């Protein structure tokens, strides 16, 4: 079994300080890259921080640069994050994920739970958030970029994520052509160098969540607007 | 003697085979070798492009 | 007694071998044009090891390759970048073989503990970990190739071959008809049947499913140090230690060409045909490799990159590269 | 006139030989697997020092000598006096470090071998560079000459390493002779190798330092021999690589491999 | 000039390289020893005094050294195949019978002598010193070439002289000793031989052949 859990979720006031953390036990945490991802009561799902295997790389999001600090210690398999100058804009539930980078790897495999807290760049859009659908047919989602997402290496860094109601999401498609292990074969991915879309055939009573698409060509990964699917 | 029995049985099985003419084998070798000459990079070097090693 | 009858049968079988030798492939193709001087430049130098490297194998992707050394490591290189995807710390440093599954999620190597380990790469925990340990042999293990994600094949130093079953860790079959030590084997393009060498200057053609040797070619002189099927799986040119590579015919059942050159007196250590079955590569104990012409036997461009003897080399699946590994502890990806 | 061209050609040939030899040593140290070892870093440091000293000060020194005139101002010339001391005092000292390492490896094999890690060798290289810098940086276009700092610097640069190295090689000679109580080969080659090393080093450097030191108190300077000993000393920069590289078998193998 | 992920792969490669270097550094600080010898001739005794179906590695230590004695005796194949794997071993301990002057098993003494001669001329081991343990001495106290004195202390000297003179190279010295030590003196002899071999090996790196 593999599980990641959080430690500190509590009520804080603006103009103080608080410290987050998680514990990992199911894998060799000493050789993994751990991200941090936030959310909002709205569909908003935005990138927060990052830390690499050897602790030699630490990126951040410009909206929190100079206030959020990240660090971890391998022997205890525990990650720590420090926050300061908490504005009401920060109020959200923070997720924690894992990512291992090597040829043929699948970043953002296991999305853990999160803590409840209260108080140029690449742009992607996902029009038609709402899409009525019934079982027994296929559908098609799409999110579009503003810069060519095909790198000269031949890869096209673009991921997809599904979030069931009242549950943390999980990887669905990485590089728009590969499926994360364990995901049924109904899902599929494709797209050109500028346009992207899925094909969810034979919709069941389980594929009901919202979908987001990540871009990883530049490290300030920035997600797209949610595209919810009801069962009208 | 048991080793001798095994040896004789193996030789009997091994001896009763097709024995076709070497000429057809050589012809097939030449045909196969010539047919797949285009895709081989080692025989005919390709331009600097589309060459993963540079 | 029965030995005299065996000799008599051998006389008949050699007579039959001779009765169907109208051609030699040498008089034929005489008009056929040669191949220009094949010049290959060392494109990349993969330099990670610390001691002699004894074997390597090309992944199915034609991008990832694995090599083993007496240092006790399996480094999974990346050819297009020269990176190190994985580093597997072995248990017994005496390693003399390697493999790579047709899928990219298994690798095996066992040299001198009589056991071949099976490793798992696509694992949830994220760390490569041993999966099984096959310990039926009674002698040092020489070569081992995967057939599928399961059902590995092996040939050890006690004159036997196994065709294991990874799920149950049991010797499903056992091939045993060789008089002396067995030094190398190779799987056919299709996994229907395979061949094995020997130290008595003989080679046998096994059958994967039902265990018995089908043919035995004894046109060789001293030893066997490497085997590999010609594409289409009909010739399987054989290495040597008498400085004379050869290639037999699986259907005609007789040696055909017997490549040789007077200037070179050294033991061949590896052989692997090219993608088109026109070149025959052979690593030599003379510190440098060579490239032969499979259809005319004429020599071609030398590969004098290495310092010490060449131990292992293999053409990729698509034929875009040629990697060699010498006791200098440097892998060179030619092209 | 003609003589100036001969002197310029001689200096250029010296520079070319120095760079050729030292770059050859540097490339040999890395490309090989047998040479690759924690002890050989000293040779790389010495080769780099020789390349720098030659390529930098041989042109400037030749210009200052043949012309006998100033062409670089009051600062670009003093930064040269200092560079000469730094680049030579660092080349002299690296001879002492290698000898000390050899002696410790021979007398106490296992104990020292347990601590032959790259950390110790890198620390030794850094500290020898530091010693050279601290003795060098602290202070027409004539070399510096006054009563006391001349003696101090000469003693700190040559008289100490010379003494250390001559003992370190006499002791090793005694050990080598005694351990053996090829009859002709052993003793003859021991004596020849040690004689060559000590003789080339001493004959190259000692004359200049002796005359310099004499200048401090006495005169003892008839004429025109300071420049001769100066050029000897730079020639030593080209002599050192062959003397410290030819005997070793692995270095010869690497040189042969890179030669053809 | 690389993408977001490639730099991570490069960092992983650097970490793996550093780990390999660290493993390599702490692996040249131990001493290897190949243990050959004629079978059934005073081998288990030495192994026991020192402290599956293949290489058996004893892993003892003595006074700040770290010995790894690869007791290869299981393989039934010809030695021409797996011998080259030990081309970089700091010494080759050797054990002989010393009781074969009478038994014929050809006398085991002559068989051991022939084996030692073969191991002393192999191209791989033309530079590795060799140690002799003339064990089984108490029971020792044919082979009629001269043996004139015929006494115990002269027969032993003659056999040791034969073994020591079987070599013909100037840069590999053969040591000798007899077992049945009260303490673990056998290891002490091995320690002294290893120190001498290392000293002579470091004295050939600075010339002074
Ligand atoms: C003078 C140089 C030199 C070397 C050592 C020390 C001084 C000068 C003072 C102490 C060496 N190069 C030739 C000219």
């Amino acid at each position: 079994d593999v599980q990641l859990v959080e430690s500190g979720g509590g009520l804080v006031q603006p103009g103080g300080s608080r410290k987050l953390s998680c514990s990992a036990s199911g894998f060799a945490f000493s050789s993994f890259g751990m991200h941090w991802v936030r959310q909002a009561p709205e569909k908003g799902l935005e990138w927060v921080a990052y830390i690499s295997s050897g602790s030699g790389t630490i990126y951040y999001a410009d909206t929190v640069k100079g206030r959020f600090t990240i660090s971890r210690d391998d022997p205890k398999n525990t990650l720590f994050l420090q926050m300061t100058s908490l504005r009401s804009e920060d109020t959200a539930m923070y997720y924690c994920v894992r990512s291992i980078y090597y040829y043929g790897s699948s970043p953002f495999d296991f999305w853990g739970q999160g803590t409840t807290l209260t108080v140029s760049d690449i742009v992607m859009t996902q029009a038609t958030s709402s899409v009525p659908v019934t079982p027994g047919e296929s559908v098609s989602i799409s999110c579009r970029s503003s810069k060519s997402l095909l790198h000269s290496n031949g890869n096209t860094y673009l991921y997809w994520f599904l979030q069931r109601p009242g549950q943390s999401p999980q990887l669905l498609i990485y590089r728009m052509s590969n499926l994360a292990s364990g995901v049924p074969d109904r899902f599929s991915g494709s797209g050109s160098g500028t346009a992207f879309t899925l094909t969810i055939s034979r919709l069941e009573a389980e594929d009901v969540g919202v979908y987001y698409c990540m871009q990883h060509l530049e490290y300030p990964l920035t997600f797209g607007a949610g595209t919810k699917l009801e069962l009208k | 003697i048991a080793q001798a029995r095994k040896l004789v049985e193996q030789l009997k099985m091994e001896a009763n085979i097709d024995r076709i003419k070497v000429s057809k084998a050589a012809a097939d070798l030449m045909a196969y070798c010539e047919a797949h000459a285009k895709e081989d990079p080692l025989l005919t070097p390709v331009p600097a492009s589309e060459n993963p090693f540079r | 007694q029965l030995r005299q009858e065996a000799e008599q049968l051998k006389n008949q079988i050699r007579d039959a071998r001779k009765a169907c030798a109208d051609a030699t492939l040498s008089q034929i193709t005489n008009n056929i044009d040669p191949v220009g001087r094949i010049q290959m430049r060392t494109r990349r130098t993969l330099r990670g090891h610390l001691a002699k490297i004894y074997a390597m194998h090309w992944g199915t992707d034609s991008r990832l390759l694995v090599s083993a050394s007496q240092d006790g490591k399996l480094i999974i290189w990346d050819s297009y970048t020269t990176n190190k995807v994985h580093a597997i710390p072995l248990r017994s440093s005496w390693v003399m073989t390697c493999a790579y599954a047709p899928s990219g999620n298994y690798v095996a190597c066992g040299g001198l503990d009589n056991i071949c380990s099976i490793y798992n790469l696509k694992t949830r925990e994220g760390n490569v970990r041993v999966s099984r340990e096959l310990a039926g042999h009674t002698g040092y293990l020489s070569c081992c190739r995967f057939l599928d994600d399961n059902q590995i094949v092996t040939s050890s130093g006690d004159t036997t071959c196994a065709l294991w079953d990874i799920e149950t860790g049991q010797q499903t079959t056992t091939f045993t008809g060789h008089t002396g030590d067995v030094m190398s084997l190779s799987l056919a393009p299709d996994t229907r049947l395979f061949v094995s060498g020997a130290c008595d200057a003989s080679a046998k053609l096994w059958d994967v499913r039902e265990g018995m040797c089908r043919q035995t070619f004894t046109g060789h002189e001293s030893d066997i140090n490497a085997i590999c099927f010609f594409p289409n799986g009909n010739a399987f040119a054989t290495g040597s230690d008498d400085a004379t590579c050869r290639l037999f015919d699986l259907r005609a059942d007789q040696e055909l060409m017997t490549y040789s050159h007077d200037n070179i007196i050294c033991g061949i250590t590896s052989v692997s045909f090219s993608k088109s079955g026109r070149l025959l590569l052979a690593g030599y104990d003379d510190f440098n490799c060579n490239v032969w012409d499979a259809l005319k036997a004429d020599r071609a461009g030398v590969l004098a990159g290495h310092d010490n003897r060449v131990s292992c080399l293999g053409v990729t699946d698509d034929g875009m590269a040629v990697a060699t590994g010498s006791w200098d502890s440097f892998l060179k990806i030619w092209n | 006139l003609q003589v100036t061209l001969t002197l310029v050609c001689l200096a250029g040939l010296l520079m070319l030989l120095t760079v050729f030899g030292n770059v050859l040593v540097i490339i040999a140290v890395f490309t090989s697997r047998a040479l690759k070892a924690p002890q050989n870093l000293f040779l790389v440091s010495l080769a780099s020092a020789d390349i720098l000293v030659a390529t930098l000060v041989i042109p400037f020194s030749l210009a200052n000598e043949v012309m006998g005139y100033w062409y670089f101002g009051k600062a670009w010339c003093e930064i040269y006096l200092a560079l000469d001391v730094l680049f030579c005092t660092s080349s002299i000292v690296h001879l002492c470090a290698i000898s000390l390492d050899r002696y410790w490896s021979i007398t106490q094999a296992i104990e020292y071998n347990l601590k032959r890690t790259p950390r110790r060798i890198k620390a030794i290289i850094i500290t020898v560079w530091v010693i050279s810098a601290v003795i060098s940086f602290p202070p027409r276009c004539e070399i510096n000459d006054q009563k006391w700092y001349v003696i101090s610097s000469c003693i700190g640069s040559f008289f100490a390493p010379c003494l250390i190295m001559i003992l370190v090689y006499v002791r090793i000679y005694q050990i080598a002779k005694r351990r053996t109580r090829g009859r002709q080969n052993r003793e003859k080659r021991f004596t020849f190798v040690l004689a060559v090393v000590i003789g080339v080093f001493v004959v190259c450097w000692f004359p200049f330092f002796f005359t310099y030191t004499l200048t401090a108190v006495g005169c003892s300077v008839p004429r025109t021999l300071f420049k001769f000993f100066f050029w000897f000393g730079y020639c030593n920069s080209s002599l050192n690589p062959v003397i410290y590289t030819i005997f070793n078998h692995d270095f010869r193998r690497a040189f042969k491999k890179i030669l053809c | 000039t690389l993408s977001a992920e490639e730099r991570a792969a490069l960092e992983r490669s650097k970490a793996i390289e550093k780990n390999l270097k660290e493993d390599g550094i702490s692996a040249a600080k131990d001493v290897k020893l190949l243990l050959l010898g004629a079978g059934e001739s005073g081998k288990s005794t030495i192994v026991k005094q020192m402290k599956t179906t293949g290489i058996v590695e004893t892993h003892f230590t003595f006074k700040n050294l770290h010995f790894r004695l690869f007791d290869v005796g299981g393989q039934r194949s010809e030695r021409k195949k797996w011998i080259h794997c030990f081309e970089d071993v700091t010494a080759i301990i050797f054990c002989v019978a010393l009781s074969g002057y009478d038994q014929v098993l050809t006398n085991r003494m002559h068989e051991s002598l022939m084996l030692f001669d073969s191991i002393c001329n192999n191209k791989f081991f033309i530079d590795t010193s060799i140690i002799l343990f003339l064990n089984k001495k108490d029971l020792f106290g044919c082979f009629p070439e001269y043996t004139g004195p015929n006494t115990y202390e002269d027969a032993a000297a003659y056999i040791q002289a034969q073994f020591e003179s079987k070599n013909r190279s100037p840069n590999k010295e053969i040591y000798c000793h007899m077992t049945c030590a009260t303490d673990t003196n056998n290891i002490q002899v091995v320690f002294d031989a290893v120190t001498d071999i290392i000293i002579a090996n470091n004295l050939r790196g600075c010339g002074l052949y």
